[PDB]
């Protein structure tokens, strides 16, 4: 987080929250709540953070890069996709159905 | 013909370096093998090789420096300094302790025929 | 106070007594000796050396697996350290003074001394 | 002389330092790249001008400069314990033949196994898919652990054993990552077979949860799990199970998929036993008098060890004597009492499936 003006707190990726004054001619607006934000070499300075980001981990595919498998063989499961069925495809692809329903979507 | 004693004083003189500078083992560690060459994309040779350390780390090395890939397969207990990382010398063996020995003695003090 | 002014006086030898063997951490135990010069020491820290050792160690009265002081700079052998563990647990279970002796037997002779002709005879 | 020299100019290329080892994560542009240490730190440096990113990608192990921390050399591929489990050899192939017993255990787990290396078509032209591992259990007679290891040196190919024990790893009981990361080298390396004995006690139940390490258990056998759950394909790889009991694995395992087939032993018949006594008559020589089925008719419900330890013993035992060939006589008597004693901890042997 970013406690009061010109100044915040980080962690390191060493894991150690941190008191630095901010590199001036960027105070606020690409900072953010929660970014990674790139440390001086000595000093660990309020710098920059990353565009964001290339990231890290994994990251996503994993169906253009394989491997995927056609789920239309197996149908004992309908009545077990019938939740998936309302609960994946519309959700992700209406957010505003959501606001005309009244009814909230749900993570669960 | 009378330089092959000078050669045996500048490699005296450079072997006192390796008494001074072996690196000397100090820091316990353990290693991991491999063998590179560099062709680009010029062209130029060596090799490297990996080693673990006391403190958990790990480091990318040209090969060792002092000892060669002679032995061995990584093994335990060879010997580094600091940033020099370089291996002198592979000093056996194992552990630990009371681990190591569990108990080590001469022997019972008497025989089975009074029994 | 008095105490406490005199207390306060000879920190100048302290801190000139605090230079020499200030750094004899850490407590660490050994692990090999191949031959006379070399020495292997393991300690907690996760530092793991094979290192020499001070001129005034020698080698035939340390013993294996003994915790030790060092220079870590040269880490050297400080001094060995006999004691290991354990905590306070111990120094509540082990205990000292005296109290509640003889005389304050019930009347019970021959059990007792049945008993005392075993521990303190 | 010449020769010392040259150790000493080996020598002045020594003082150069080490690099230290990276793991390139993914880019940024050309001069920024996102790395980290071993040790956490996040950095983004350099390369060095002969690379193209081509010869890096992301999620890339490679190595960085001691100082400006810049890229240099790598390489791609690296691990203590893989080859470090290929080492263990048994005598045999030929100790295929020397198991005794039994046909369909040793016939059919050439077909679970061989045919699917060789001849996937003969699969696909009916359409069956390769069973990728197989299972053994016990102990009804024994032997699970030979024949494994027999298998091994027999099958020959590529295969790599499975140590079951160091895995838990002390601090820090993660190493169902090692599963993985002996995994990665069987994609590498494949084809190549792994045998595994004690998947039982890796095999815990979290029935009732308790104290600690429990979880690293459990934990640990969740990868176990989505290893064989991919989002892969592992069938390159024949994963060998055998254990004391099929029982505490929790249903997970005990399906198809992680559990391929059933394979077990039971006490070898006594027509098998007397197969089994003739690679053990085969080693040792003594005077000609045989009967094998006085040994198989005394001698009754055993195991090959059992019976070979103990007709060894026997041997041992009529040795004694310090005469040197020794006729079945001691060893209708040695086999037959000195087991009897065996068969009084033959109690409770006997378990579920």
């Amino acid at each position: 987080e970013a406690v009061d003006q010109n100044t915040a707190i980080v962690g390191s990726t060493t894991g150690s929250n941190y008191y630095v004054r901010i590199l001036s001619t960027i105070d606020r607006e690409l900072l953010k709540p929660n970014a990674s934000v790139a440390l001086h070499k000595h000093s660990n300075a309020l710098v920059d953070v990353l565009p964001p980001e290339a990231d890290s981990s994994i990251m996503m595919l994993t169906s253009d890069q394989k491997p995927d498998v056609m789920y239309a063989d197996i149908g004992g499961m309908d009545i077990q996709k019938q939740e998936v069925r309302e609960a994946v495809e519309l959700p992700l692809t209406h957010f505003e159905l959501y606001k005309q329903i009244g009814i909230d979507p749900p993570r669960g | 013909t009378h330089e092959l004693q000078a050669m045996k004083d500048k490699i005296k003189e450079n072997s006192e370096k390796i008494k001074v500078n072996k690196t000397l083992p100090y820091l316990v560690s353990n290693v991991i093998e491999l063998l590179d060459v560099d062709p680009n994309d010029s062209q130029r040779k060596g090799k490297c090789a990996v080693i673990k350390t006391s403190t958990r780390q790990t480091y990318f090395l040209p090969v060792i420096g002092l000892v060669d890939a002679e032995k061995l397969k990584p093994g335990d207990l060879v010997g580094v300094n600091k940033d020099s990382y370089l291996i002198l010398e592979t000093l056996p063996t194992e552990y630990d302790s009371r681990v190591k020995a569990m108990e080590v003695d001469e022997r019972p003090t008497e025989q089975y025929s009074d029994i | 106070a008095p105490p406490a002014l005199w207390d306060l006086a000879a920190d100048k030898q302290t801190l000139q007594s605090e230079q020499p063997l200030q750094v004899a951490r850490c407590t660490k135990i050994i692990n090999a000796d191949s031959e006379d010069p070399k020495y292997i020491i393991n300690v907690k820290q996760f530092a793991k050396f094979v290192v020499d050792l001070s001129d005034q160690v020698a080698p035939t009265d340390i013993e294996e697996g003994m915790r030790v002081g060092v220079d870590r700079n040269k880490y050297q052998i400080h001094i060995p350290l006999p004691p290991k563990i354990d905590p306070t647990v111990t120094m509540m279970q082990v205990e000292e003074k005296p109290d509640v002796t003889y005389s304050d037997v019930g009347g019970c002779k021959e059990q007792i001394e049945k008993l005392r002709e075993v521990v303190e005879t | 002389t010449k020769q010392y020299e040259k150790s000493e100019n080996d020598l002045k290329a020594l003082q150069s330092v080490g690099q230290i080892v990276g793991e390139v994560l993914k880019q940024l542009t050309e001069e920024k790249f996102i790395v980290k240490a071993t040790n956490g730190p996040r950095y983004v440096v350099g390369c060095r001008r002969q690379l193209d990113k081509s010869k890096l990608k992301p999620g890339t192990r490679v190595a960085l400069d001691m100082t400006t921390l810049t890229i240099m050399r790598y390489l791609p591929r690296e691990v203590d314990p893989l080859v470090y489990n290929m080492s263990h050899e048994d005598p045999g192939n030929v100790s295929y033949s020397e198991i005794g017993g039994l046909s369909e255990q040793i016939r059919e787990l050439r077909e679970v196994i061989e045919l699917p290396l060789t001849n996937p078509e003969l699969f696909q032209r009916v359409g069956i898919i390769p069973p990728k591992g197989c299972l053994l259990y016990g102990p009804p007679g024994t032997g699970k652990t030979l024949l494994a290891r027999a298998v091994a040196s027999q099958l020959d190919c590529n295969f790599l054993k499975v140590v079951s024990s160091s895995i838990v790893d002390k601090y820090i009981g993660e190493s169902a990552r090692l599963i993985r990361e002996m995994f990665n080298y069987a994609r590498d390396h494949q084809p190549c077979i792994i045998f595994m004995d004690e998947i039982d006690a890796i095999g815990g139940r979290r029935f009732s949860e308790g104290t600690s390490a429990d979880r690293e258990i459990q934990r640990t056998l969740m990868e176990l799990l989505n290893q064989m759950d991919g989002f892969d394909t592992l069938h390159r790889v024949k994963m060998i199970m055998a254990t004391n009991r099929p029982d505490t694995l929790d249903p997970a395992l005990l399906r198809p998929g992680r559990l391929d087939r059933k394979i077990h032993i039971d006490l070898p018949n006594e027509q098998a036993r007397l197969d089994i006594l003739k690679i053990h008559a085969g080693p040792i020589t003594k005077h000609g008098e045989i009967d094998y089925e006085a040994i198989v008719k005394l001698s009754d419900g055993f195991n090959g060890a059992d019976l070979r330890n103990v007709c060894t013993e026997a041997g041992m035992f009529a040795i004694r004597a310090d005469h040197d060939f020794v006729v079945q006589e001691d060893f209708m008597k040695a086999v037959r009492k000195v087991a009897d004693s065996k068969k009084l901890e033959s109690k409770l042997d006997y378990k579920p499936v």
